[PDB]
RNA sequence: CCUUGUUGCUGUGAAGGCUGGCGAAAGCCAGCUGGAGGCGGCAAGCCGUAUUGAUCUGCAAAUCAUUGGCGUAAGCAGGGUA
RNA sequence: GAGGAGGAGAAGGGUUUCUUCUCAUAAGAAGAGUGAGCCGGGUCUAAGCGAGUGUGUAGAAGCAUGAGCGAAGGAGAAACAGGUUGAUAUUCCUGUGCCUGUGCUGUCGUACGGCAACGUGUAUUAGCUUGUCGACACGAACAUCUAGACAAAGCAGAAACACCUUUUCUGUUCAAGGGGAAAAAGACCACUGAGACGGAUCAUCUGGCGACGUGGUUUUAUAUCUGUGACCAGGCCUGAGCCUGGUUUGUUGAGGAUGGUCGUCCAUGAAAAGACAACUAUAUGGCAGCACAGUCCGUACCAACCGUAUCAGGACUCCAAGGUGAAGAGCCUCUAGUGGAUGUUUUACACAUGUAAGGGAAUUCGGCAAAAUGGAUGCGUAACUUCGGGAGAAGUAUUGGUUCAAUUGUGAACUCAUUGUGACAAGGGGAAUCUGACUGUUUAGUAAAAACAUAGCUUCAUGAAGAGAGAUGAAGUGAGUUCUGCCCGGU
RNA sequence: CCUCGUCAUUUAAAUGGUGACGCGCAUGAAUGGAAUGACGAGAUUCCCACUGUCCCUACAUGUAGACUAGCGAACCCAUUU
């Protein structure tokens, strides 16, 4: 809701922050192995315990 | 006023609680009610705040009673035993 | 005395010793702002209210931020707001005491 | 008939939370706060509301003039005319029996 | 089997609580006073009520409660200590005053502060004083005899709020009410309607006790329930008391 | 245990009061006023008697329909605490 | 269908909100979006928790005292209208304000009046002490105010017209701050001097401790005015601006506010921070202008919450129109909001429902299920009873429309093709026996009961208390009425 | 227990109900005994009203079901029946 602490709010700006694909370009680097970030998540699959 | 034959004060019961309880309830309920005489000022305008408190609505004195009475039998009697004393 | 402090709203806590070397400027205004914005939202705010918008580091409050604009680019200031937005920008809003100045400042410094 | 929103705060209908219906210059029917009434002073003795003294909250009556919160005579707000009367008295004449006890 | 009731509530946590307390109630302890009498009120467990009282130590004003006799009022000016009339409300040392008189809140040793008689309508009776001793015989209202020295302090009359015990609680609630402030269980649970785990009485498949109801002094507290050391049983006359001052 | 929220419509008509009549008295009879009660019929709600109804690869690891019980109070509920 | 499938907050969720593009779609990708001295947190204290210290323990637990902590719905200085964005707004912009402090310049102050009830005067710090405010249960009736709703007249625009109609619909606004009545309800002051008697309430009641009367003093709303104009409706033109209105009266009325009364209780219904008056000292103090200051954290959105989900379940609160009727009941409408596995007339057996000749429980363990009765008004009401009740006992009759009398009691006439609480809503009743006195409670998910509880009755132990025998604990029986015989051999 | 005890009443007909009787396998006094009122979604018998419960079934309505487009599982299984 509308009210929250300080600390709660932090929690969910970085848990806001990491929450994105590998940028197109990687995918091109001749080193780079990764096909998809598995770190990804979805509000409707998935709790943060933020609470 | 009064349009009951026996049952009186206790006529809010209807047919609960027993006939015998019902008629000694009815001497303290009858008692606790009515207004009394101001020892101070002589006016009938004394009546009960609280179990053992009794207080005036003119003067506003209060004044250390019994619990359905202002004053009780023990204390009728034992208030003539000290002005004998005093004598 | 010791407790769990969750629902404070000042992060730190400790006070803090002196030291035998100290760092040469201190938190100053230079530290303090961080870049003007310039975009079609700001571009109003510069043309009706004679406001400028910034981006400002976490350490600064209101008083800090009247200074280092006074000080880096000399107009004087009526009005400081602030706002923590979800990106984890401290954005700082400055009303000037004559507005027209505010067209003036932006285009000089390259904001606009 | 236009139906109201809380503007602010909670719903929950405590002693704090008074509200009354009011009508703007734009025609609109809205909620507006009301804050709680005061009580003024009550006598020492009797238990009577003083004469001549206002009935505010602590804040708001602080702020007022200070006629307001008296009257000019011995005991100020305090007590009634009638408690100082007796008092008055009552000094007087035992003061005159401690004469009497001391002369015979 | 498991813990019984009646050890459970013994625990701390189910102590009475003293929040709602006016405070201590007892005598000053200075050698003469004169006290003004506040205020008259009722305190949220007790049913007699409690006198404020007003007396000066040193040159400041300091505050004391009492437990009201029947006939005071608010404003009354009461005497404490040696010195003091034999009028009703005061307070004495316990030889000044002649046999066959009735007190309330007597002293068992000298500054105590009072103990005895405080519950509505009792009184205790001054049976005999001993010039040699200086001891004096009081007659509780238990009808036991105990012998207090002369110089204990004592109230001059009966306590406030007799006769509270002549109205029938007709209904649940109205005893609801009565023991929501008392340590006892209510309501009361029979001990022959639980299971054999939780009481010594329970169990079988009639209603019934099973073993004698009487038990000794020195059982085993989970198990001390029922008449505890009882010298006799059943609705019998008795025998006569044996009486000494 | 501490701090709070939540009573709308109706029936019956106790205690106390005023008039008129009857009586030597004590105190009896009418009409009106008043509004008590873990008192009656219902609403919002809280509950769970029957159909051994529907469902039993369910809408649901206990639900749905009609029918019922209480509803001015040993009633129902949020947060803090043990 | 206003106890909404409407409009908003809390707990919980955390970008689900806004724009663009793509299907990958309850799907993605890239951007953008939350602004405060006056709203809430940071303060005070409840029940309570507790570092350290003392005592104890192999170390712990525990016990005594006690810094600090403990409520986003208890106490708690000061703000409101109207505008603006794609998305924020008592936070931004315009206007008019207020609280707490700081500094400059002017301008005044060092006291009086009334028999009194008390008034005039915007007044400094500091301290004892005494008191007040903060600061408080439930229930009932009666006043007064404000939202709201009606009805007439005026104007402006709409709807409807094969016929009829001045028929019908929508509008007619005024914030905080400043100034301010009459009224009603209570206190009190001066004169006066009252009874087998006057005054007064819906009800209690009230007076030589001073009635009625005649003149005053004071406490508590609201209407009205200002708030410098905003806002709304309509017409003319238009890629913009002008012009015209916003006027009068009556009836009712809270599910909000306030006032003084009355009732109930073996139940009498928080603290503290922070304030104020009197008394004592001490005095460069009041007011007007102008200027300066007020940090830190929260602020988007929810039909998106918990149940493995896009689940008929669960989940704390606020606002609330017209008719019918006793009634935020059921039924019907205005404001505001809403919807998809496709076609086919589709047997039998089902599941939700209707109707039935003659008979009327023959059915079945058992009237289980269904039918019948139903509101209001009147007449008339038994056994038994703790005299309160039984009791709506039972049993019977009436009820629509129209046009009149009469004024709350109701009467009378005329009229209709099955009759009238016409739909919706809405008791079946009696005679007996077993059992528990009554309202209440229980096996969340096969048992609601005769089981538990309860008031009352009887027994037992104690002079120890932060409690003191009308007390504090332990057992048994179960309201009331009427009784409660005999046995101490065994344990 | 014997037991569907005997006698009366209720029915056309009573292993039922109510009223009487009592050497009671094995009733009984706060392990509480006995007689009533008011109140039970408590157990039991009878009468009036009422009816598709029944004689003895018939007709009609909505929603599923049959057939059709789009979407699309599970229990179970030595299997030749
Ligand atoms: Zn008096
Ligand atoms: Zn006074």
């Amino acid at each position: 809701g509308s009210i929250k602490t300080r600390r709660i709010k932090v929690q969910l700006v970085s848990a806001l922050k990491k929450n994105r694909c590998i940028p197109q370009w990687k995918r091109a680097c001749p080193g780079f192995k990764q096909q998809y970030n598995f770190t990804k998540r979805s509000w409707k699959r998935k709790t943060l315990k933020a609470c | 006023s009064r349009k009951t034959k026996k049952v009186g004060i206790t006529g809010k019961y209807g047919s609960r609680y027993g006939s015998s309880l019902k008629r000694r309830a009815m001497i303290c309920m009858n008692a606790q009610s009515k207004r009394y005489c101001c020892s101070f000022c002589g006016k009938t305008t004394v009546k009960r705040e609280v179990i053992g408190i009794w207080s005036c609505r003119f003067c506003g004195k209060k004044v250390s009673g019994g619990a359905y009475v202002p004053i009780t039998n023990q204390q009728v009697e034992y208030k003539q035993v000290i002005n004998r004393m005093k004598m | 005395p010791k407790l769990n402090r969750h629902k404070a709203s000042r992060l730190d806590k400790k006070i803090k010793q002196k030291k035998l070397i100290e760092k040469p400027l201190g938190f100053s205004s230079l530290d303090i702002i961080k870049y003007g914005i310039g975009h079609e939202g700001a571009a109003k705010l510069i043309e009706e209210a004679g406001t400028l918008t910034f981006v400002v580091d976490q350490r600064a409050d209101k008083i800090n931020v009247k200074k280092a604009f006074e000080e880096i680019y000399g107009e004087k200031v009526k009005k400081v707001n602030i706002n923590n937005t979800m990106k984890g920008v401290k954005k700082a809003y400055i009303r000037l005491v004559e507005l027209g100045n505010a067209a003036v400042v932006a285009t000089k410094a390259g904001i606009l | 008939v236009e139906r109201q929103v809380v503007r602010r705060g909670s719903t929950f209908n405590t002693r704090s939370n008074k509200r009354k219906k009011v009508r703007t210059p734009g025609n609109r029917l809205v909620f507006q706060d009301v804050k709680k009434k005061g009580k003024g002073p009550k006598c020492g003795q009797c238990g009577i509301k003083l004469a001549g003294v206002k009935e505010a909250r602590p804040a708001a009556f602080s702020r007022m003039r200070k006629s307001c919160r008296k009257v000019n005579r011995i005991l100020g707000g305090v007590q009634c005319a009638k408690c100082v009367q007796e008092k008055v008295l009552d000094a007087f004449l035992n003061a005159e029996e401690k004469r009497m006890k001391e002369l015979e | 089997g498991k813990v019984i009731r009646t050890l459970r509530l013994q625990k701390e946590h189910w102590k009475r609580k003293h929040h709602k307390s006016k405070g201590i109630v007892g005598f000053p302890t200075l050698k003469n006073c004169e006290a003004t009498v506040e205020k008259i009120v009722h305190e949220s467990g007790r049913p007699a009520p409690l006198a404020i009282i007003n007396y000066k130590k040193e040159e400041k004003n300091t505050k004391g409660l009492l437990v009201a006799i029947e006939g005071i009022y608010e404003g009354q000016k009461i005497q404490i200590g040696e010195n003091a009339s034999l009028e009703l409300g005061n307070v004495c040392p316990i030889k000044e005053i002649p046999e066959g008189s009735l007190v309330s809140m007597v002293e068992k040793k000298p500054k105590d502060g009072g103990k005895y008689v405080k519950s509505p309508g009792c009184y205790a009776t001054i049976v005999y004083h001993n010039k040699l001793t200086n001891q004096t015989t009081i007659k509780l209202p238990s009808g036991e005899r105990v012998r207090v020295t002369g110089e204990s302090r004592a109230l001059l009359g009966i306590i406030a709020g007799g006769g509270k015990d002549d109205k029938p609680l007709l209904k649940a609630v109205n005893a609801y009410y009565k023991y929501k402030t008392k340590g006892k269980p209510w309501p009361r649970v029979r001990g022959v309607a639980m299971n054999p785990v939780d009481h010594p009485h329970g169990g079988g498949n009639h209603q019934h006790v099973g073993h004698p109801t009487t038990v000794s002094r020195n059982a085993p507290v989970n198990g001390r329930v029922g008449l505890v050391a009882a010298r006799r049983t059943g609705r019998k006359k008795g025998s006569r008391k044996i009486t000494v001052n």
